């Protein structure tokens, strides 16, 4: 048993370490304007 | 028959209870095993009110930080038992070193009980906190235990913690316990259910075998356990003193180092202020020491040599204030294998004052002589013995008007093109590194030094004196 | 009385002769930093001569 | 102020940008889901980066800049049950609420939200930005960082803009919103503001403010400011009448420096009381003049303490009125002198010499 | 001693709140102790501190109910009016949007001697809704709001120009207009 949270925190921390990546497919330029 | 004691003996019991025993072969033998008894915590065999007497007495020697206490069962449940509340904290420059946030002046108590070891337990202590609340948000729980916008809370922690000192700087670590951190409540609410709650841990470590004391985990009544051992000085001279005039103690101070060692030895202990004490209490206490304590070293700012004066090297003489206020300085047999409080490697030694050099005043390691108008500071060592301080003024700094020829040799450092200021190395009896200042028309074999290549110590010192204010 | 010291100085006067008193070193010099507190003044030199 | 029921507040960080994964259908009390749902926001170009498309879950979705009403102000804010609905990084009171719990996410915590149902989903950011100043470029525009986002990715040094008719509100979120979005960077970037500040330091004063109303229930975080006009300008005085190796050294890196010297000599560096000295209020406070507010310095192991006044014996006030006192016999007045005039005498000075005599707390 | 364990939930009750300028950080947490004040006895009074509850119960009130502001010493309240009154360091009327006054023991009847036509300066600008109470004398109504947090309006006699944008007085809130319409005193 591990009650505490910690190693879900430090996966956070992984996850904020990676959640830069997404913003480049979020906003990058698309493939076509549909109107 | 419950086995009992004598009033009397409270001094060995407080002694041995409270300071961290390790020895236990000097206490008269028939205390000493009830003391056994009660570190192995059978209550049953002795009286309660033996126990109520003792607390009475300890009420009585009223040291500060008591929890108020009526009931016996103190010592049968999990209770609280010293009272502090949360300091300012109120500074953002250094790393908060894990001391989570706490509301200022939060009301907080330390626990009876200490473990070996965090989140084996802790559990326990949650499904706990539930029970003294329904309905709960965003709880700040966390490794040491339960936070929620601090309030209501606890941690375990190491015994001698302080509260809301503003750091914890580095520092080695010289004592060992099986259980070393006692738990701490916060949230008065906690306690006051703990006042009803009258409960101890479940104690699968040992089984829950009704063991009395468990493997993981311990209680002990107002255990502070400070670091101590025992004198074991071969005494050969002693004198008792008793005064508070400070000027007085540096008359014998200078009286006593008119003698040939080169340094003496002096020591402070630390609980003096604690309480009152029994001086039956102290004359026990002398024969045992505190690691931890101050102590200092100190030597004369010896000039030259009387050639008659030497070989004292037998005789070490030491100094402590024993009592509160009063003294018992000691003359023994030099000897090696003896035992002192620890201090940390190439620490300084003290300077006593001269009864003709002015210490800057709000300052340390400098000062300032008339009757040559020159400004000087030690390289390293510590001032001692001041009782009287002079204000810096830029006044004083009166530069030299001498003809243009002057000749400087060793490290300069300017430190001002404009002023004309400068510092050069000095050694007083060719032993004493320390620093001159000056001013005025001067010169040197060039080499010029810059302020950035010089020691911390030197360097604030001269940050302040600079007064740029 | 760091009035009263000053009070009975000036009041001796009223014996109107000039004869001038003693001076008890160690209490007059006290005295006369009585005066400069009591002046407030800037330690601006306060003197015997102005006293006298 | 009032926070009505009814209400759940997210901060986190990640609000900077809108979460489109978080929001779910609400229904009413009989499973009434209500599939409309209505958005509110600080500013009509603030629509221009939300898709529909985002929440099949949904089928009606609409979005408004917030306007603070007059004429229906309510502590307790109109009900409405047809549409779901959300606001994000409100600046302003709300007067309306849907079915069911509404939600609201935003970095800020405003004094509105004090008393108010809330998460936070906190975490530690490690790195800081550095700030700087000096009298190559890039441009950033002041307004927006959506468009500019991946050059603040890509570059360490950046001046930022306003135009003159900001809102002060506007301001804050927008600083709040670019510190954030930095402290994910590896690289501390350089950044500089083109305004007058006079008040923007009072603007961190707000900073701090808010960052102690997030400690009400906070990460306890390593957060990086500082006062700026009055301790910067000491700190540059005093490196400059020190060696100046850089003019453009961190100030942390002259703290990190004397940190080396305070244990083995047991006493405290003057700069650090001269901070929390210039400080406003966290300081012997201008505000209001508080020099009794000394620190108490503590390290492992330690029997005792360290102070502006020396040493001290763990967990204790300054120091006990009865005493081993500086017994005035000694530093009497008249002895004081009596030295002074030697003093004088010896040194040849006409006037600028004072004396005091020392003092001790408990220890001694 | 009996009535006092139970209530009716017909009787009068309010809240009131300081005119809370400034935050003081330090001045939370304090939810948990729920504080109430009720005239028991007939005159007497019962002062009580308890744990912050959801469930326990109070007199029936309208939604919306607006509570009301504490007095201000600083201020006076206006002779027979509520809704409104005067400050003089800064020579100024006030009127609250929405909330209402507590607490006043002493009113100055209203003169219009009191609204200081101030002659200002060729150039004058001002933005937002405004409402004008007379092309004539000069008087103009403005949003205001307080403490980020305070909707109010106010009033004003001098030059005073402002955009384009001039509302209508008929647009407002009944509450004010009423207080507005005694307040004029055409009398």
């Amino acid at each position: 048993e591990d009650v505490d949270y910690e190693k879900e925190s430090k996966r956070r921390k992984l996850e904020d370490e990676d959640f830069l990546k997404l913003k480049a497919l979020e906003f990058s330029k698309d493939i076509v304007n549909e109107k | 028959n419950l086995l009992t004691l004598e009033r009397d003996h409270f001094k060995y019991l407080f002694l041995t209870s409270y300071f961290d025993l390790k020895d236990n072969e000097h206490v008269p033998s028939e205390p000493m095993a009830f003391i056994r008894n009660y570190l192995n915590c059978t209550f049953d065999l002795l009286d309660d009110a033996v126990l109520m007497n003792y607390f009475n007495y300890l009420q009585s020697m009223q040291l500060k930080h008591l929890v108020g206490s009526t009931s016996t069962n103190i010592f049968k449940f999990v209770k609280p038992q010293f009272r502090f509340v949360c300091d300012r904290t109120t500074v953002d420059i250094l790393e908060f070193d894990t001391r989570m946030y706490i509301k200022p002046g939060t009301p907080v108590y330390a626990t009876n009980l200490f473990t070996s070891n965090p989140r084996k337990m802790m559990a326990f202590l949650y499904a706990e906190f539930g029970k003294v609340f329904k309905n709960k948000i965003f709880v700040n729980i966390n490794n040491y235990g339960c936070v929620l916008a601090g309030s209501a809370g606890f941690l375990f922690d190491d015994a001698y913690v302080d509260w809301n000192g503003v750091r914890m700087c580095a520092a080695p670590r010289l004592d060992n316990n099986m259980h070393p951190f006692r738990l701490y409540l916060l949230g008065e609410d906690m306690a006051k259910h703990f006042v009803d709650n009258n409960i101890l841990p479940p104690h699968p470590s040992n089984a829950k075998t009704r063991k009395i004391n468990n493997s993981m985990f311990m209680l002990k009544n107002f255990y502070k356990g400070l670091p101590l051992f025992k004198s074991k000085y071969t005494v050969v001279n002693s004198t008792k003193i008793v005064t508070r005039k400070p000027n007085d103690i540096f008359n014998e101070i200078d009286k006593e180092l008119n003698g040939n060692c080169p340094f003496i030895k002096f020591i402070q202990r630390d609980y003096i202020f604690d309480a009152q004490f029994p001086p039956d209490l102290l004359d026990l206490l002398n024969e045992y020491m505190t690691k931890s304590s101050i102590m200092k070293i100190i030597t004369k700012f010896v000039i030259e040599e009387n050639p008659a004066m030497s070989g004292e090297m037998s005789r070490e003489i030491i100094l402590d204030r024993y009592s509160v206020d009063n003294y018992r300085k000691l003359y023994i047999k030099m000897e090696i294998t003896n035992q002192f409080p620890v201090m940390y490697d190439h620490e300084s030694s003290y300077i006593f004052v001269s009864k003709d050099f002015l210490q800057l005043k709000g300052t340390m390691n400098a000062f300032y002589a008339p009757k040559q108008r020159i400004l000087s500071i030690l390289a390293v060592n510590r001032l001692f013995g001041a009782t009287e301080t002079i204000d810096f003024h830029p006044n004083l700094l009166v530069y030299r008007q001498s003809s243009p020829p002057v000749r400087l040799t060793g490290d300069v450092y300017v430190v001002d093109k404009n002023e004309k200021v400068f510092l050069v190395k000095h050694v007083f009896s060719n032993t004493v590194p320390a620093y001159l200042l000056i001013r005025g028309d001067y010169e040197s074999s060039s080499d010029l030094k810059s302020l950035r290549d010089l020691n911390p110590w030197v360097q604030n010192t001269l940050l302040k004196l600079l007064i740029p204010d | 009385e760091k009035y009263h010291s000053l009070f009975k100085l000036l009041e001796t006067t009223f014996d109107d002769y000039t004869c001038r008193p003693q001076m008890t070193q160690v209490q007059t010099d006290t005295l006369l930093d009585a005066v400069r507190s009591l002046l407030e003044m800037p330690s601006t030199t306060i003197d015997l001569t102005t006293v006298d | 102020m009032e926070c009505p029921f009814q209400i759940q507040v997210c901060i986190s960080d990640r609000f900077f940008a809108f979460p489109h994964n978080l929001v779910e259908p609400q229904s009413d009390v009989g499973n009434k889901l209500i599939e409309n749902l209505i958005v509110y926001v600080p500013t009509d170009d603030d629509r221009l980066y939300i898709d529909k498309k985002q929440f099949p879950k949904f089928n009606s979705v609409l979005v408004y800049r917030h306007e603070h009403d007059v004429n229906i102000d309510s502590r307790s804010p109109k009900k409405t049950a047809s549409a779901t609905i959300v606001y994000w990084n409100p600046l302003v009171p709300i007067t309306e609420i849907g079915a069911g719990e509404t939600r609201v996410f935003s970095v800020l915590l405003t004094n509105n939200l004090f008393y108010c149902n809330t998460m936070i989903v906190h975490h530690e950011n490690p790195k800081c930005p550095i700030e700087f100043t000096y009298p190559n470029l890039r441009p950033i525009a002041c307004e927006i960082p959506l468009s500019h986002f991946k050059e603040l990715v890509e570059s360490n040094d950046f001046l930022l803009c306003f135009n003159l008719e900001t809102s002060t509100m506007v301001k804050i979120l927008s600083l709040k919103r670019i510190f954030c979005i930095f402290q994910y960077r590896k690289q501390p970037a350089r950044y500089v503001i083109n305004l007058p500040h006079e008040e923007i330091d009072n603007l961190y004063n707000k900073l701090n403010w808010e960052r102690t109303r997030r400690l009400m229930k906070g990460d306890v975080p390593s957060n990086c400011a500082t006062v700026n006009r009055s301790s910067l300008k000491y700190i540059k005085q005093a490196q400059s009448l020190l060696g100046i190796p850089d003019y453009s050294q961190t100030v942390v890196d002259f703290v990190k420096m004397f940190q080396k010297i305070i244990f083995p000599y047991q006493l405290v560096p003057n700069v650090i009381i001269k901070l929390n000295n210039f400080d406003q209020m966290v300081s012997s406070a201008p505000n209001k003049a508080e020099p009794y507010k000394k620190i108490r310095l503590f390290c492992k192991n330690d029997s005792i303490a360290i102070s502006s006044s020396g040493i001290v014996p763990i967990n204790m006030p300054d120091f006990s009125p009865p005493n081993t006192f500086d017994y005035s016999d000694y530093a009497n007045r008249t002895n004081i002198n009596f030295v002074t005039q030697r003093v004088l005498t010896d040194g040849g000075f006409s006037s600028g010499i004072t004396v005091t005599p020392v003092k001790y707390n408990y220890y001694l």
